[PDB]
DNA sequence: GGAGACTAGGGAGTAATCCCCTTGGCGGTTAAAACGCGGGGGACAGCGCGTACGTGCGTTTAAGCGGTGCTAGAGCTGTCTACGACCAATT
DNA sequence: ATTGGTCGTAGACAGCTCTAGCACCGCTTAAACGCACGTACGCGCTGTCCCCCGCGTTTTAACCGCCAAGGGGATTACTCCCTAGTCTCCAG
């Protein structure tokens, strides 16, 4: 379920809306939508680097492996 | 952007089932999480103009879902 | 809520038979 | 007759698509399984209780399918099995949680969701539609596939198996009936104008036609004149002698009960056929001679009807919903007729 | 057959991969990838091809098992 | 750049599977040649990635299993 | 004189997937211009290619590595 | 999707223009039909995309001209 | 055939290096690769822009061209 | 760091790039137009080098690099 | 004889790869066309100044070439010049910037860098070798391909015409000579172990081999035994009668005056001799066809690997390329090298 | 820089061809 | 307005982290052989091609007028004119 | 040391943008039409088989040195587990 709260979201949201163009009104049903598939996107990466580490042999993580899954996936 | 908060991050962590986080995760965490934020809205822009609207919906992040391939 | 609304067993008009 | 709608989630609150009985039952309780988008198919056991409302129990979990499973199929003994989804594999259960199954032969070769499976009356032969644009012919015992029908040009979501075993009758989304002949191998008959069948606009993924369980006619859901449902005969396929109007949504399903009543007429023989029609929200119930139906439930599911089926002896109608919530309908001793 | 994947073809193909020191397992573990990817990428694509009533697969069906699986080139 | 005909007839026979009597052409052949390359170098290079990760220079099955389970492999 | 094959509503319909509502008549010629001139570019190196196998019949192949060294794969 | 036997008739024109005695495969004949359509298809997105910097929606021939010289082609 | 201060490039691209990996030794060829390939870049994206802005009708050259040629590129 | 390129050095390489008439804002826009191109160059130059393993950067791995994204 | 260098740049201190003189000629005066990465072809006049030393005069500038050239070629006649190079396009430039020059024919087919042209001795057919690991038989007239060769495996980079008119010689990078019939349009002969040749180390882009201008044998630099140049006769293809030492630099251009003299150890017998010249990485050896050893042999003069040689109508010039952006001329007083027939 | 050596017609044995 | 949460902060302690064998499985070496490359009919049986067929929804002309390209006049602003100061730079 | 490179200031106006103005040629049917599409099917024919022989480069086995994966232990370092204000999200 949900584990973010809505207004720092909507407020970063609405930050990068001005930085874009202005006058780019959010609905409460889109908003809610996209921020449950950001927190499922993310804790699925989450688990993936999870799991790297747990291959890391080393308990503790360090973000490097995350970006290791991150030119896995290529994004960057 | 800096509103997604560190604890938030933590609680989240130990659902993730991690056991101990290195403190310097938070930072590129909220960076990928904003990447991909950017390239969802983008997408839903994208279907949007097209639609010649200029309110997000869900059908915006419904073929968001489609193109990335998370359906 | 929805107000349930059930026809028993008549031996409906609405719904008459229509042929070609 | 009693209508009991299931309110507990038969597979954790997600969309149910299809519903079929064990036809190998020949008692009272009868053995149902359900398919979701949970991947799992779970076998019920649903008999009448001491009131005679359904009571529903459940028997085994099926989570073998990766993917959604959009129809389950029991062969007509009852024996095997079929299941095939979103991973579009179509598995041949067979009885081995309080009970278990193993999938027998892995009968490969679709894509995507597979809507809608029709067993032959031999049980050793397989129709396939999925939303591939084909249609697959297998053998159970090969377990391999030995036929093709891949002249669809749309999302094929509905097939029937002629109980006299010489035709095939594919309904897919281009509001286009295709019938194959299975001696030839190829199309018997195209009909598409009388446009007769609903276009993409109707919301149901599913268009499943049932022949009559003699063969004699042909049922056909997802209609228009408005939206209503088409009857054919095996002496003419290329035009319908009636329609059965249905005002309101589009029809989606139409499943024949396999018990012959006698009569108390879209076909004249000496025997009465109670069928099953489920459209988007309100479901008719007609029989053979009656033109007008003798049953209506409706205001029962808050989402669209996916599947419905018959039990054995015709006691049980169970009515499947996409909100995740299914129902039965429960008959007294022979009140739909006389048996034979 | 299976074990046409051979040793020192595996070694230089690890080679053009950047590989440094190679075990003998990998040899094996490399023909059960091979053999299970093109399972699937052969099976999406004689479905493809089946689709186009052919009984041949294409270059074509080959490139859209590379979609499917995401690695298009 | 495996060999050309073991290959060959590693996709023949893998093809036979399925139903026998079944027709390749080389244009195909090559394609799925170039399919097969293509996929090994780029699993190979993520291991050798993942295995320097490893902090070790030999490389390891578990790096492999790893790969897949992230690639969405199994 | 099959250039003027490809037609005003294709072309229009062809936009409309493109990204526009308006566009004017007189686009249609230079459309064929540019379809022609580089087909003309990319058959150039198809046919290159299909000699090389000593072939006397193009191959879908070959349209695939015109595209590589167009820069625009697929 | 665009259309067929115009487009055989123009590839099989330009292939006489370059040489007789020869010979397309029907699969290869229509990979190469996309191959055009998806070319076509992403120039006309450049074509949207430099109208509406041009702030006009309507287009005029310097978009596609600045198309190809942008990018040099020709 | 050199217009950047050649110097200040060279601390600019060691500073880089430094920012990714420490003591990285540049020689003058190297200098002057990176040179060649900055000029040429960027002689090239300003052919690009201006006559893009000739397109524009616009005397005036601005960002909205250089961001139009890049979201061609596909580089991002 | 990026201020190695200078505003006046920017101008006179925009003037002989066939331009009269500019605004600020590109003196900054440029940089990161630089950077961008400037770091997968950088990249595939030590990916080479650690493929030859030599630690210096040489001429022929930007030329061979630069073959690679297309603008010998 | 007098070595004169051209320390001016040609093509904007670009190197340059080919040269070629007008084999039309049959006076005094020579056109000489040269080649180099500025996309440009530049036909210059050629002629003995009063001392005897050669003047070089700018005539026409031919940039139809997007990219590089790498080969440029005369006609037999003189008529029409061949040129390709990095954008792979066969250019057959005619007579219609002192003068002007235009393409007649498209011979296009080709991929990239083309490094060796030959013109048949009729002049209607054309051998074109380019790093494309194949050989493309052309109809002058009819401006269309006719016959493919593509039994080499790594870079082409030298072809020539027999003068008989009945087989083709060809050298590419993989130490590998194929030889083709002209009739049966099949490989005829092929050499590879005697390695035979310098492998891809070798720093020319060209490995320009010609046959004898009777066809009777075939010069092949960049052998190996040390750097040495090969002699094959139509006798036999398979077996080297001699090869040239040529210690140090490899051979990488061999080209032969059109002119026969008289007989003034020998390769070949005879009544008439031939005079050739063979281009090293930064050496040039003179041959005759009568003597092992050399009599002329040239050195120190470019400050980069050589790239072509060539030979004047009346042979009184030698043209050599570098590629260090400058060329060389080789002038011979009157019937120096030896009495015309 | 270069210095250049030049040798004229002599009627050079280090490149005495050997015969086989 | 008021109540969960987070942000700021000690404790150490368990968790990384680097050193030290350490041996055993792995990197080149050798001999040949064993499949790897190839080419050649054989025409048999697989393959596409052209055209006929028809017929029907896509293709073609046009009204037509008005949403959209085209022109005038701002008009108000951020260069680039000159410069006076700093100011990094080659040796 | 000096020396050319740079930087930041002052405003005239050139020109990007905004508004007003204008006409004219993309939508939008209605009707003519045509070739697009679907199968046969005879005719062409291209890819081919596949064996062996030719023949030859690479594969495989085994050796032997030796590099490294992992164990051990000392070493530091970083979230507990509250402690506490706070502050603001959300309910009333």
């Amino acid at each position: 379920e949900l584990l973010i709260r809505k207004l720092p979201f909507q407020r970063l949201v609405r930050e990068i809306a001005q930085d874009f163009k202005t006058d780019l009104r959010f609905q409460s049903s889109a908003v809610m939508a996209l921020q449950e598939a950001c927190e499922a996107y993310l804790v699925g990466l989450f688990e993936d680097t999870n799991l790297c580490a747990i291959h890391a042999k080393r308990v503790t993580i360090m973000p490097k492996d995350i970006q290791l899954a991150r030119r896995i996936r290529g994004e960057r | 952007i800096q509103g997604i908060t560190k604890p938030a991050i933590r609680r989240l962590a130990r659902r993730g089932g991690v056991k101990r986080i290195s403190g310097l995760i938070y930072e590129e965490t909220r960076g990928v999480l904003k990447v991909f934020l950017e390239n969802v809205i983008r997408d839903a822009v994208t279907y949007t103009e097209h639609a010649k609207r200029k309110t997000v919906t869900a059908m915006d992040v419904v073929y968001a879902l489609k193109r990335q391939g998370r359906t | 809520v929805l107000q349930p609304v059930k026809i028993g067993c008549v031996w409906l008009q609405q719904f008459a038979a229509c042929f070609l | 007759m009693k209508v009991i709608t299931c309110e507990i989630a038969w597979h954790n609150k997600e969309p149910v698509y299809s519903l079929d009985f064990q036809h190998g039952t020949a008692g009272r309780i009868h053995r149902l399984a359900s398919a979701g988008v949970d991947t799992n198919v779970r076998i019920w056991k649903v008999e009448k209780g001491p009131d005679g409302k359904a009571i529903v129990e459940f028997l085994s979990n099926l989570a073998r399918h990766t993917k959604a499973v959009n129809v389950v199929r029991f062969s007509p003994t009852g024996e095997i099995l079929a299941s095939g989804g979103d991973d579009a594999v179509i598995l041949l259960w067979k009885v081995n949680n309080k009970e278990n199954w193993t999938v027998v032969k892995t009968l490969r070769g679709h894509l995507e969701d597979v809507y809608d499976i029709c067993w032959a009356t031999d049980g050793n032969l397989m129709a396939s539609a999925s939303v591939d644009n084909t249609a697959i012919i297998w053998d159970v015992s090969k377990g391999q596939k030995i036929s093709i029908f891949n002249e669809h040009k749309s999302y094929v979501q509905g097939v029937t198996w002629d109980p006299l075993g010489q035709y095939v009758a594919t309904l897919s989304c281009d509001r286009v009936l295709r019938v194959y002949s299975i001696q030839k191998k190829r199309v018997a008959f195209n009909v598409s104008k009388m446009r007769m069948f609903h276009d993409d606009s109707m919301k149901s993924f599913f268009r499943r036609l049932s022949f009559t369980p003699d063969g004699s006619l042909l049922l056909t859901p997802a209609g228009c004149v408005m939206n209503t449902t088409y009857v054919f005969s095996r002496k003419n396929l290329k035009r319908p002698i009636a329609h059965l109007p249905c005002p309101g949504k589009a029809t989606l399903a139409v499943r024949c009960c396999p018990v012959y009543f006698e009569l108390r007429e879209l076909m004249s023989l000496p025997y009465r056929l109670v069928f099953a029609v489920a459209s988007e929200d309100s479901v008719l119930l007609y029989d053979t001679q009656q033109s007008f139906p003798f049953g209506y439930v409706s205001n029962i599911h808050y989402h669209t009807l996916s599947d419905i089926s018959w039990s054995s002896d015709g006691a049980f109608l169970a009515i499947s919903s996409t909100d995740g919530y299914c129902s039965f309908v429960t008959f007294e001793k022979d009140e739909l007729g006389i048996p034979l």
